[PDB]
């Protein structure tokens, strides 16, 4: 399931904000 | 719906008088006690601080005045402090002072203490579209006045919505705000979240943060984002490609609805067509939704945190505590002479 797939995933965390 | 247009005009003035002089210098350091920090960010981070003079708990965002420099941030700081002080909004998180010192910059808010969407959402998993909803309505409302003032917001995430007492949202974080009357071109946002007019680096507008609402929207009924993967590149890719997969219990109305805001062709988005915002407010899928009773935070909320006490932060993560340098000789003045 994509559930499954997302929560084996790197980015499950808080996601940083980027620039440049 | 003349009552808006009429509301948005009072309040434009408002914003104005504050956005052509803003308040400058109306705290000391010491004036408060670092209680916790709150969370971290890429040049500060954010700290429940307590003021001595009143016994009140705020929170307390600081930026170091030389990151901000080396990540040309500069720009983005100043107006962040400008508009934040210039606006008011029941669903925008309130500043209360601002001030610097040799080393750093000072945002002093509110503190909310119901913690990050992000934080629930994850333990949950995912929101009924009620509940879903609920949030939305809000931050419709929020952009509705926001983008009236010619602000792109630029940074909706789950980890700035912010959960109050009552159980209302508080947008934080106007780090990328900006206020423009035409368009933008800078890269910036959370990758899961940036609309492919930004990564096709295309010059963008305010439509931007509705494709953001879909994304927003579509995470929080189905508990994961509509592109992701380990790399940015990755998403990047998904974002600008137009595929968008729907789980099984999105409802039809949901699902239309978030196929008209996660819209690749800026020219068919809701919200940058004629009618902007009518177009989203009159969907089905917010056929329930009553706009007045949601500003004036008269329905009751899906969800309360419960504050434990006065100061509780059992709502956010833990962080390790560095400990605020303040240097002896001053750092970047010119450069942040209006702040
Ligand atoms: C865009 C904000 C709506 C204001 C509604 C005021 C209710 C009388």
């Amino acid at each position: 399931t994509t559930y499954a797939d997302f929560i084996a995933s790197g980015r499950t965390g808080r996601r940083a904000s980027i620039h440049d | 719906q003349e009552s808006v247009k009429e509301f948005l005009a009072k309040a434009k003035e408002d914003f104005l008088k504050k956005w052509e002089t803003p308040s400058q210098n109306t705290a000391q350091l010491d004036q408060f006690d670092r209680i916790k920090t709150l969370g971290t960010g890429s040049f500060g981070r954010v700290m429940l601080v307590k003021h001595k003079e009143s016994g009140n708990h705020y929170a307390m965002k600081i930026l170091d005045k030389q990151k901000v420099v080396k990540l040309k941030q500069i720009e983005h700081t100043l107006n962040e402090k400008r508009i934040l002080q210039a606006v008011n909004f029941p669903f925008l998180v309130k500043l209360e002072f601002s001030f610097k010192d040799n080393s750093n910059l000072y945002m002093v808010m509110e503190y909310v203490a119901g913690g990050e969407m992000f934080s629930h959402l994850r333990r949950i998993g995912r929101f009924s579209e009620p509940h879903a909803r609920f949030y939305a309505a809000q931050i419709v409302l929020t952009f509705e006045y926001l983008h009236s003032l010619d602000l792109i917001y630029r940074d909706l995430k789950p980890e700035n919505l912010l959960i109050d007492q009552q159980g209302y949202i508080q947008v934080t974080d106007f780090g990328f705000a900006k206020r423009v009357k035409g368009r933008t071109w800078t890269l910036c946002g959370t990758p899961e979240y940036l609309a492919p007019e930004i990564i096709l680096s295309k010059g963008y507008n305010k439509a931007v943060d509705w494709w953001a609402l879909g994304v927003l929207i579509y995470e929080m009924a189905a508990g994961y984002p509509p592109f992701f993967a380990d790399q940015p590149i990755q998403i990047y890719e998904k974002i600008v490609s137009g595929k968008v997969r729907f789980p099984s219990h999105f409802s039809s109305d949901l699902k239309d609805l978030l196929r008209n805001l996660l819209q690749v062709d800026l020219t068919k988005r809701f919200g940058n067509l004629k009618n902007g915002v009518n177009d989203i407010k009159n969907h089905k899928w917010f056929a329930t939704t009553d706009w007045i009773a949601i500003y004036q935070r008269k329905v009751e909320a899906p969800f309360i945190p419960k504050f434990k006490g006065p100061g509780d932060t059992s709502n956010f993560d833990d962080y390790e505590e560095e400990e605020i340098r303040v240097s002896i000789n001053e750092k970047c003045g010119k450069e942040f002479t209006e702040f």
